[PDB]
């Protein structure tokens, strides 16, 4: 399997799409590579924190689809839903950023071993404060399940206080929008 | 229809710098850059490697 | 593993935290030398992510202890007691990582997830240095004397930061006490300004 | 077939991911053609002036989509068009151009004209109450 493979895979995995050699594994929400045996261990542990970023993906996507068609959901929960839209479309602005990147490293062909050549390290590296805040947002999402109207709005009142400054700001700015 | 431009709010902005957080050490308005890590220092090699601390500004 | 004793500090100072802030915010929820060195230098890359490589594996964490590696025996003596060397950086690297990893949740709270998050900033820049290091092996620049000699710096920051982990989980130092823990260890480092 | 969204014919042979896309894409295509159509024929002048209006509006709307899809072909041209950046960049476009459809087949689903087709119009204002834009 080559390297452009794996990530032609993960890509896909982003968007929630399994990949030629890596296959989402529904009993554990997660792509899972093909078993054949040329996958480093390495490598299949990369592609597994990659799948990370695609469970939390499509998580988010399940829930925007399971409550843009719950009318019930009323303005607060609409607005919560178009907040997580919008976080959702900034998320995939990112990726399709990350994807124009790797398209840039397929095009240049080079193997270089520079410093600033997009290796799966160094795309794990570059995705994982990524990686960690789409794992808060789907912590909040599972915390605010449920919830509509008072309810959410003291879920999104109880995010506020976190202690990681990004997140800090992201909560202070989705709580202001679902305040509005 | 576009993902707005982020001018306004600086969380917005970093978050469009930074793609949603998943910059580092770099911000960038251009679309079309390549991303680079910055290169391994001279001294590595010499000095072994040091915890890069944040400057406090 | 680190991860799991930081998520218990974040559940155990959101709660004494949340009696101790009346301010109302809730928290948020055979081989050729070369290719010895090759082989190596893959697993160090994979090590300095915490994945185990194809010729040095790594054993189960006992406890709040740095990460273990299996080694293959069939390694240079020289080359396996560099690897041993090198590998307490990288198991205090993945210690650290998962510690990081957990306490920055907000249960934590600010001062807590703050110093975890620190420490994830720190794993960070580690990991770009490593990743660096692994194209400089890609380019063929990465020579085992310079990784040893590379490493030392990084080998004594990751042991310095594996000491402090492993002090603040034996203490399970929350708020003031982790401050005072804190104070405490800055008093330790007078001699090492980083 | 009727009422119905465009459907569309995908070569089987073309990449299951590559496919995946374009299924998640063709949504928004669907709906620019529904608004399209549903432009065109309520652009009659036996329309009134009330629903002639909404459609000169959503013909405006297409105007500029058939810009962006333009500057698109250009990239596209020009090789800078990736399939990520035009997922990307139509995202935002494809959930306006699917609200805007959603509208529209309300519309007709009521046959609202005049009064009434003002009603819907302030009700569907109302229902936007989440969506800034």
């Amino acid at each position: 399997i080559t390297e452009a493979a794996l990530v032609r895979d993960i890509l896909y995995v982003f968007q929630g799409i399994d990949g030629k050699n890596i296959k989402m594994n529904n009993t554990e929400n997660c792509y899972k590579v093909e078993g054949k045996a040329n996958l480093s261990r390495s490598l299949r542990d990369t592609a597994v924190r990659l799948s990370e970023l695609g469970w939390l993906h499509n998580k988010i996507r399940r829930y925007t689809d399971q409550r843009s068609l719950d009318r019930s959901f009323g303005l607060v929960g609409q607005s919560f839903c178009a907040a997580l839209h919008q976080e959702l479309r900034e998320y995939y602005r990112l990726l399709s950023v990350l994807h124009s990147q790797l398209q840039l490293e397929d095009d240049q062909g080079v193997n270089l071993g520079l410093e600033s050549s997009l290796t799966l390290r160094r795309l794990l590296v570059w995705t994982y404060d990524p990686k960690i805040r789409l794992k808060t947002l789907a912590a909040l999402v599972d915390h605010c399940q449920g919830r509509k109207g008072g309810e959410l709005a003291s879920a999104v009142h109880a995010y506020t206080k976190t202690g990681d400054p990004y997140m800090r700001s992201l909560v202070q700015h989705i709580l202001s929008l679902v305040s509005h | 229809f576009s993902f707005g431009d982020p001018c306004g709010d600086r969380f917005e902005r970093d978050t469009r710098v930074s793609l949603f957080g998943a910059l580092v050490h770099s911000r960038t308005y251009d679309m079309d850059v390549r991303l680079g890590l910055p290169p391994v220092p001279d001294n590595a090699d010499l000095s072994g490697l040091a915890i890069k601390v944040p400057p406090s500004v | 593993s680190t991860l799991q004793q930081s998520l218990e500090l974040k559940r155990k100072m959101l709660r004494d935290k949340q009696n101790k802030k009346n301010s109302g915010q809730h928290l948020p929820i055979t081989l050729p030398l070369a290719s010895q060195e090759s082989a190596v230098v893959e697993d160090l890359l994979y090590v300095l992510v915490g994945v185990d490589g194809r010729y040095v594996s790594a054993q189960p964490l006992a406890g709040r202890q740095s990460r273990t590696f299996l080694v293959d025996p069939n390694l240079d003596l020289s080359i396996r007691e560099l690897v041993h060397r090198i590998l307490p950086v990288a198991a205090s690297y993945s210690a650290v990582t998962r510690f990081i990893e957990e306490k920055s949740s907000f249960e934590y709270g600010q001062v807590n997830h703050a110093l975890a998050a620190a420490m994830r900033t720190l794993v960070k820049e580690h990991l770009i240095l490593v990743s660096q290091l692994e194209q400089l092996h890609r380019q063929g620049l990465l020579s085992l004397q310079k990784l040893w000699f590379y490493i030392q710096p990084a080998m004594r920051t990751m042991d310095i930061l594996a000491s402090l982990a492993t002090s603040v989980d034996k203490g399970e130092c929350l708020g003031g006490s982790t401050l005072s823990l804190l104070h405490d260890r800055s008093f330790s480092y007078t001699g090492d300004s980083q």
